[PDB]
RNA sequence: GGGGGGAACCUGGGGAACUGAAACAUCUCAGUACCCAGAGGAGAGGAAAGAGAAAUCGACUCCCUGAGUAGCGGCGAGCGA
RNA sequence: CUGUUGGGAAGCAGCGCCAGAGAGGGUGAAAGCCCCGUAGGCGAAAGGUGGGGGGAUAGGUGAGGGUACCCGAGUACCCCGUGGUUCGUGGAGCCAUGGGGGAAUCUGGGCGGACCACCGCCUAAGGCUAAGUACUCCGGGUGACCGAUAGCGCACCAGUACCGUGAGGGAAAGGUGAAAAGAACCCCGGGAGGGGAGUGAAAUAGAGCCUGAAACCGUGGGCUUACAAGCAGUCACGGCCCCGAGGGGUUGUGGCGUGCCUAUUGAAGCAUGAGCCGGCGACUCACGGUCGUGGGCGAGCUUAAGCCGUUGAGGCGGAGGCGUAGGGAAACCGAGUCCGAACAGGGCGCAGCGGCCGCAAAGUCCGCGGCCGUGGACCCGAAACCGGGC
RNA sequence: GUGGAGCCUGGGAGUGAGGGCGCGAGCGAUAACGUCCGCGUCCGAGCGCGGGAACAACCGAGACCGCCAGCUAAGGCCCCC
RNA sequence: GGAUGACCCCAGGCGGUAGGGGAGCGUUCCCGAUGCCGAUGAAGGCCGACCCGCGAGGGCGGCUGGAGGUAAGGGAAGUGC
RNA sequence: GGGCCUGACUGCGAGGCCUGCAAGCCGAGCAGGGGCGAAAGCCGGGCCUAGUGAACCGGUGGUCCCGUGUGGAAGGGCCAU
């Protein structure tokens, strides 16, 4: 039967047009009281996850 | 369609049974056996053509030295005589000569001892 | 030609590799599957492309972002769809959505907004939008933008 | 683009054709593949350790009968048993591209062309639907039966003149396929098959 | 007039567990297996107190598609209009 | 039809003929023309069907104006408990309903995802309704389906023998020959069996019957062996025997030499498995994905279900899908966009060869191959768990 | 320095029980065919070959095939040899 | 070198478990085939010290067997113990 | 030790350290609005290396982005915590 698209990651990330995956950084969602601005402000930025964690997701969302 | 085993398989183990002739018991009647028999007869072969070339070789040297001892020397000696007269003949007829002709293996020994 | 002639070009018709099928081949016995473990066994693994050996996976330690919808689910809106001026070229005379669905680059469903990549060709191009350089390019090539409502 | 000998009352007039210059021997091949493995009834099948006739008990118990474990003895493993992977109903048909099919239609006669093998005629004599007046009609036509030719024609009283003949394929013209062109030696066809053809590979 | 039978198919009344979730309880398996009642050559459904945004369509059934979309989900495994 | 070889002609040869019939099966071997058929035609007194044609019957059919009589009740509706839906308590509507409460008759009521307004849609609480859909005990047709360990459990007297108190389990077992011409009669023997005779093209086709492998048992012959130390061979030489400057068989002496598979750091291993032989026996298929690859077309590529045709013929079908633009949670803007006060900085995006022609290409379709996902997913194996019965 | 070198993109793995030895440590008892790291090696996969009586990892040496030819390596040269 | 995988010449590589890759052999079935081989003997069996091939194998001969078999080139798998 | 102060900034961030991933770390410089200093300049917490916890679910403040025919509303997104 067809592939389902893993809903999981399809609300975490993105594809981008060249196919590079994007995510938010980790690590803001709490526990921010003693963290600098320097690292909030980092933290609000999305990156680009590395290539074998990247190609793994891809094979989830066989329909993007 | 169905590809039933047939014919092959009594094929491939008649080929491997009539290589198996002559040896003992299972060792020809078996097709396991007269398998594991040949895995082992095929190295030896293999290891035996190489050794055959050591068994000849020692054997003319055990008779060179023979003939030599003859004419009052060792084979280690008349092998260094011959290197240095320069006489390249080779052990397989050094010992053909010193059993069928001891006049010409006798001039051998001569340089031999006169090269040193 | 005749049909003892007709042949796949090389390399077309290719054989599959066969496993467990005697010494000679270098597939036999363990079929290329390695000793023992769980990915030599029928079945084999769990999904590699999610499954980390029991230890939180990086897909599910990375947060959800943005909306995620709601039942009774998509929010029915107005959807538009971008075709620049370079895609316009071909036509003469007159553009219109339908005109640019049969061309095969309007897909149906969508409204139509012209964009600017390219140069404007002197059309009455009909859309429901226009980026601002489409609409000047356009103006200023003496074509004629007609909005859609 | 090629000169085709079309016969007549008046007689062997020529006729143009722009037929394909170039025959690709791969795509003639893709497409008499594709129409061989649809033909296919798929109707090989076989039953499962599921779908065999025993019983599901464990024939003998796991430990200590001194035998080998088993389970039911529908497994793979015992003669009677289910099959491993057998065949079961299948469909070979996919889909050719239907620029394969055009292209390939139009090599196929272009091909004969090319060797003279294709004659293009007007009409059919005498040939009323017996099989000893097309039999005259084609010895006329250069067609002693010692090479095989498909005949293409609407006219439903030549091909059953003709059917029974060893060395001839029928067919109308709505059913020119590449196989049959390709098995024959010879293609001869109706003007008004002709153009059909013309139009199919349009 | 009923009663009883019929290989599958069908509707209705009841309705598991292994398993999957690399443990497990919600969840899955699955309204499946299976028991029961009933029908019939089919059964069910059917002529809008519908759909759902089109100023629209126009009973029901069944196939393709819409779409693994929308969504649902210890937002897990998965489920899925 | 004839000739010919042959037990037999349908083989080969000579000369013919049919064909809307050269599908296929038989006949002593290989047959268009010998038989059964095949193409094309024909056929029901009786019973069944009859969705097609015809006929009948039931039944159907107006407009203003007034009246406010009727328009499905323990119902709607609200609350509580649940189920159904993609919806798992969620902002939870809708449909259904076990408990409580409980209307109205169009100025009535239900619905458009809490609720309210507005704007629309629809008429609950009675019933029926062909067809298009599912299945295959049954009949027929057809296989890049099996061919007696296969294919149904059963080609055969099988749901049998047999096993089990019972539910229930559940086999094995096909083939003389063209024709029985199935061996009169004699001989040995109680018989069985054999030897002659006879039949047959053939009888090691003789009914314990086609072929008749292998393990296994024997008779006969060649070579060899009773002072010898062995994973059984191998290399060398010599003896003997055989077929005829060579080969084959055998093996006295000399040299060398730790079975196979599995699992292991490591096995000849005193670690697993295997008595031997034959046969069966394990990486597949569908659908999706990802790469590669052979082609087709290329800012485009491609059709699905269906419909027409065919009866091993293909065509039509553009609904839809992928691609042609990205960025943003989104509104939204767009070769840009997001963050930002920023025209700052940054993230993620945007930009063929030759001579208008050809050539290559995005991309996409089909084939092929590798690997992935979902399925039992390479085969075999539990202890267990659950349902219904005995 | 042109090598079964290196670098980049992609397809397919297997492995994730090692072991002996030399050198450097820790642990142990300046014990273990002990244990745990480091650098190297070999066996693993070279249970192919020569030497070491025999013997995976000590010495010699990386077996494409054939030869009744030659030179050497470690180790040997009284007989077994 | 010759132009192209025609074959000759010079040189170098060629131990191998897990495992990657390449090239082939054979089994059943389809097209090729209304053809071709076949009772002057099919398949299958038993021999062979012969021919070709590195090999898997393929030929050829004799005996058995008595009615089937199937090429060059392709296609598809219940394909090798 | 004292004076003035809140840079224990807001918007970003060249380039690196480290590193399987995800994390962790250092950071010149430009803009906004400041502190100290006459100025050069320094200040995006603390001489430094520990004082910590991904995602999911939810709370609160802000934003005013979505709001299931439409206007609101429910509920959500986004920034902060
Ligand atoms: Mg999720
Ligand atoms: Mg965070
Ligand atoms: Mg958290
Ligand atoms: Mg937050
Ligand atoms: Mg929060
Ligand atoms: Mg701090
Ligand atoms: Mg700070
Ligand atoms: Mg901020
Ligand atoms: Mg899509
Ligand atoms: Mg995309
Ligand atoms: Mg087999
Ligand atoms: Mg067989
Ligand atoms: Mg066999
Ligand atoms: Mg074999
Ligand atoms: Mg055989
Ligand atoms: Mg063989
Ligand atoms: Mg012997
Ligand atoms: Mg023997
Ligand atoms: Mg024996
Ligand atoms: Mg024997
Ligand atoms: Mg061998
Ligand atoms: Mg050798
Ligand atoms: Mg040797
Ligand atoms: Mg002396
Ligand atoms: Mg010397
Ligand atoms: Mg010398
Ligand atoms: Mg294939
Ligand atoms: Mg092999
Ligand atoms: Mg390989
Ligand atoms: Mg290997
Ligand atoms: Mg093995
Ligand atoms: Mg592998
Ligand atoms: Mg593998
Ligand atoms: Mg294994
Ligand atoms: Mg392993
Ligand atoms: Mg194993
Ligand atoms: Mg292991
Ligand atoms: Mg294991
Ligand atoms: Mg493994
Ligand atoms: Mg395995
Ligand atoms: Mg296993
Ligand atoms: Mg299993
Ligand atoms: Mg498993
Ligand atoms: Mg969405
Ligand atoms: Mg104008
Ligand atoms: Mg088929
Ligand atoms: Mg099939
Ligand atoms: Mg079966
Ligand atoms: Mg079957
Ligand atoms: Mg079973
Ligand atoms: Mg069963
Ligand atoms: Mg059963
Ligand atoms: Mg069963
Ligand atoms: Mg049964
Ligand atoms: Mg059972
Ligand atoms: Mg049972
Ligand atoms: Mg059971
Ligand atoms: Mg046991
Ligand atoms: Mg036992
Ligand atoms: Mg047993
Ligand atoms: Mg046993
Ligand atoms: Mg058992
Ligand atoms: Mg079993
Ligand atoms: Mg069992
Ligand atoms: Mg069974
Ligand atoms: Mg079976
Ligand atoms: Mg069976
Ligand atoms: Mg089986
Ligand atoms: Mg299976
Ligand atoms: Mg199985
Ligand atoms: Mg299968
Ligand atoms: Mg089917
Ligand atoms: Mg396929
Ligand atoms: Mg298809
Ligand atoms: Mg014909
Ligand atoms: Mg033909
Ligand atoms: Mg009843
Ligand atoms: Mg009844
Ligand atoms: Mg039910
Ligand atoms: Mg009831
Ligand atoms: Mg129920
Ligand atoms: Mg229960
Ligand atoms: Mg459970
Ligand atoms: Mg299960
Ligand atoms: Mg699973
Ligand atoms: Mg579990
Ligand atoms: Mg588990
Ligand atoms: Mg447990
Ligand atoms: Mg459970
Ligand atoms: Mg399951
Ligand atoms: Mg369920
Ligand atoms: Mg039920
Ligand atoms: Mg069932
Ligand atoms: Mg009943
Ligand atoms: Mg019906
Ligand atoms: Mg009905
Ligand atoms: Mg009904
Ligand atoms: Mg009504
Ligand atoms: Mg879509
Ligand atoms: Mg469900
Ligand atoms: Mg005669
Ligand atoms: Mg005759
Ligand atoms: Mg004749
Ligand atoms: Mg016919
Ligand atoms: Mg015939
Ligand atoms: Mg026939
Ligand atoms: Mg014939
Ligand atoms: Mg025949
Ligand atoms: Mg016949
Ligand atoms: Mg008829
Ligand atoms: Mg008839
Ligand atoms: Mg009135
Ligand atoms: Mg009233
Ligand atoms: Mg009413
Ligand atoms: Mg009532
Ligand atoms: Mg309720
Ligand atoms: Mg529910
Ligand atoms: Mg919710
Ligand atoms: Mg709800
Ligand atoms: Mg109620
Ligand atoms: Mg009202
Ligand atoms: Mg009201
Ligand atoms: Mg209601
Ligand atoms: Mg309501
Ligand atoms: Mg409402
Ligand atoms: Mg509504
Ligand atoms: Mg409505
Ligand atoms: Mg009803
Ligand atoms: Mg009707
Ligand atoms: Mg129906
Ligand atoms: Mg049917
Ligand atoms: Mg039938
Ligand atoms: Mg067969
Ligand atoms: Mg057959
Ligand atoms: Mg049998
Ligand atoms: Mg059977
Ligand atoms: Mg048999
Ligand atoms: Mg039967
Ligand atoms: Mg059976
Ligand atoms: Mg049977
Ligand atoms: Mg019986
Ligand atoms: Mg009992
Ligand atoms: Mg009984
Ligand atoms: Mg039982
Ligand atoms: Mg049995
Ligand atoms: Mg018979
Ligand atoms: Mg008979
Ligand atoms: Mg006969
Ligand atoms: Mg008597
Ligand atoms: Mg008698
Ligand atoms: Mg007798
Ligand atoms: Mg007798
Ligand atoms: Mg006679
Ligand atoms: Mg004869
Ligand atoms: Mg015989
Ligand atoms: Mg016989
Ligand atoms: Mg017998
Ligand atoms: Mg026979
Ligand atoms: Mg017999
Ligand atoms: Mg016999
Ligand atoms: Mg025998
Ligand atoms: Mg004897
Ligand atoms: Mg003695
Ligand atoms: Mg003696
Ligand atoms: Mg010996
Ligand atoms: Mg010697
Ligand atoms: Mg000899
Ligand atoms: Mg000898
Ligand atoms: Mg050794
Ligand atoms: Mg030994
Ligand atoms: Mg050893
Ligand atoms: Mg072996
Ligand atoms: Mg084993
Ligand atoms: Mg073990
Ligand atoms: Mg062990
Ligand atoms: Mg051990
Ligand atoms: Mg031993
Ligand atoms: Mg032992
Ligand atoms: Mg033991
Ligand atoms: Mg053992
Ligand atoms: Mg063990
Ligand atoms: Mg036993
Ligand atoms: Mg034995
Ligand atoms: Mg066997
Ligand atoms: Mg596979
Ligand atoms: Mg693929
Ligand atoms: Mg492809
Ligand atoms: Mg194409
Ligand atoms: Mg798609
Ligand atoms: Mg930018
Ligand atoms: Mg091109
Ligand atoms: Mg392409
Ligand atoms: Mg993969
Ligand atoms: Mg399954
Ligand atoms: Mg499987
Ligand atoms: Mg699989
Ligand atoms: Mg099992
Ligand atoms: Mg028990
Ligand atoms: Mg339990
Ligand atoms: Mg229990
Ligand atoms: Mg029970
Ligand atoms: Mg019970
Ligand atoms: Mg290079
Ligand atoms: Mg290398
Ligand atoms: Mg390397
Ligand atoms: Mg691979
Ligand atoms: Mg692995
Ligand atoms: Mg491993
Ligand atoms: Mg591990
Ligand atoms: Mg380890
Ligand atoms: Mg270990
Ligand atoms: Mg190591
Ligand atoms: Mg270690
Ligand atoms: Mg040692
Ligand atoms: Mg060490
Ligand atoms: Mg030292
Ligand atoms: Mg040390
Ligand atoms: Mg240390
Ligand atoms: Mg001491
Ligand atoms: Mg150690
Ligand atoms: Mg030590
Ligand atoms: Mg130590
Ligand atoms: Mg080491
Ligand atoms: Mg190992
Ligand atoms: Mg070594
Ligand atoms: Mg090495
Ligand atoms: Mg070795
Ligand atoms: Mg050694
Ligand atoms: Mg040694
Ligand atoms: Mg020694
Ligand atoms: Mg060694
Ligand atoms: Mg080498
Ligand atoms: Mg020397
Ligand atoms: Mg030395
Ligand atoms: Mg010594
Ligand atoms: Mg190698
Ligand atoms: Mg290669
Ligand atoms: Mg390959
Ligand atoms: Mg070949
Ligand atoms: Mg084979
Ligand atoms: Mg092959
Ligand atoms: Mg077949
Ligand atoms: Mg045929
Ligand atoms: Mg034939
Ligand atoms: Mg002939
Ligand atoms: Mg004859
Ligand atoms: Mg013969
Ligand atoms: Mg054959
Ligand atoms: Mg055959
Ligand atoms: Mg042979
Ligand atoms: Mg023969
Ligand atoms: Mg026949
Ligand atoms: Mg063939
Ligand atoms: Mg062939
Ligand atoms: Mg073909
Ligand atoms: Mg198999
Ligand atoms: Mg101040
Ligand atoms: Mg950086
Ligand atoms: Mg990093
Ligand atoms: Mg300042
Ligand atoms: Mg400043
Ligand atoms: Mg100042
Ligand atoms: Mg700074
Ligand atoms: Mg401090
Ligand atoms: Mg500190
Ligand atoms: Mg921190
Ligand atoms: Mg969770
Ligand atoms: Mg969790
Ligand atoms: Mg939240
Ligand atoms: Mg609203
Ligand atoms: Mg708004
Ligand atoms: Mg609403
Ligand atoms: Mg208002
Ligand atoms: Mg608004
Ligand atoms: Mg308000
Ligand atoms: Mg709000
Ligand atoms: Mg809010
Ligand atoms: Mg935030």
């Amino acid at each position: 039967p067809k592939m389902k698209t893993h809903k999981g990651a399809k609300k975490r990330v993105k594809i981008t047009a060249s196919g590079k995956v994007v995510a938010m950084k980790t690590g803001k969602r709490h526990l921010n009281w003693q963290k600098s601005g320097k690292e909030i402000r980092q933290k609000g930025r999305k990156f680009v996850l590395a290539k074998p964690e990247a190609e793994r997701i891809k094979l989830l969302l066989p329909y993007e | 369609p169905r590809a039933k085993t047939g014919v092959v398989r009594r094929r491939k183990h008649k080929k491997i049974l009539k290589l198996a002739k002559g040896y003992w018991g299972l060792r020809s009647k078996s097709f396991r056996k007269a398998r594991e028999t040949l895995f082992a007869a095929g190295n030896y072969a293999y290891a035996h053509r190489k050794r055959r070339k050591r068994d000849f070789r020692r054997l003319w040297i055990v008779r060179i030295n023979a003939a030599c001892r003859q004419h009052g020397l060792n084979y280690s000696t008349f092998i260094h005589g011959l290197k240095k007269a320069g006489i390249e003949v080779d052990r397989k007829n050094l010992a053909d000569l010193a059993v069928r002709e001891p006049q010409v293996f006798a001039e051998l020994v001569e340089r031999a001892k006169a090269a040193q | 030609m005749k049909l003892s002639d007709l042949r796949p070009n090389p390399g077309a018709n290719k054989r599959r590799k066969r496993v467990g099928r005697g010494p000679g081949s270098g597939h036999g016995k363990t079929a290329t599957r390695g000793h023992k473990g769980q990915k030599s066994r029928s079945g084999g693994l769990k999904d590699p492309r999610r499954f980390e050996g029991g230890r939180s996976t990086t897909l599910m330690r990375l947060p959800k972002r943005g909306m995620q919808g709601q039942v009774p689910g998509e929010i029915k809106r107005p959807r538009y769809q971008g075709v620049n001026l370079k895609d316009l070229a071909r036509f003469e005379g007159e553009v219109t959505p339908e005109l640019l669905v049969r061309a095969g680059l309007l897909k149906k469903g969508y409204r139509l907004k012209i964009l600017g990549e390219g140069e404007a060709k002197p059309l009455k191009v009909v859309a429901h939008a226009f980026s601002k350089s489409a609409l000047e390019k356009l103006k200023a090539a003496g074509g004629e933008p007609v909005l859609l409502e | 683009v090629y000169q085709i000998p079309v016969l007549s009352p008046s007689g062997r007039r020529e006729l143009a054709a722009d037929l394909p210059a170039e025959i690709n021997p791969h795509l003639l091949w893709e497409v008499v593949r594709w129409q061989l493995a649809k033909r296919r009834r798929g109707t090989a099948s076989t039953k499962t350790r599921g779908e065999v006739a025993y019983s599901g008990r464990k024939i003998w118990p796991q430990k200590h009968t001194g035998r080998a474990r088993h389970g039911d003895i529908g497994a793979p493993i015992f003669v009677g048993g289910g099959v491993v992977f057998g065949p079961k109903p299948r469909d070979y048909s996919y889909t050719l591209p239907k620029k394969v099919r055009k292209k390939g239609l139009a090599m196929a006669v272009a091909d004969r062309a090319r060797e003279g093998k294709l004659l293009l005629v007007e009409a059919f004599a005498g040939v009323n639907g017996k099989t000893k007046e097309f039999l005259a009609w084609a010895k006329e036509a250069g067609l002693d039966g010692s090479e095989s030719v498909l005949l293409v024609t609407g006219n439903e009283l030549v091909r059953r003149a003709a059917r029974n003949l060893p060395w001839v394929v029928t067919l109308a013209p709505e059913g020119l396929n590449v196989y049959d062109i390709v098995r024959t030696e010879r293609l001869v066809m109706d003007l008004d098959a002709w153009e059909v053809f013309q139009n199919r590979i349009g």
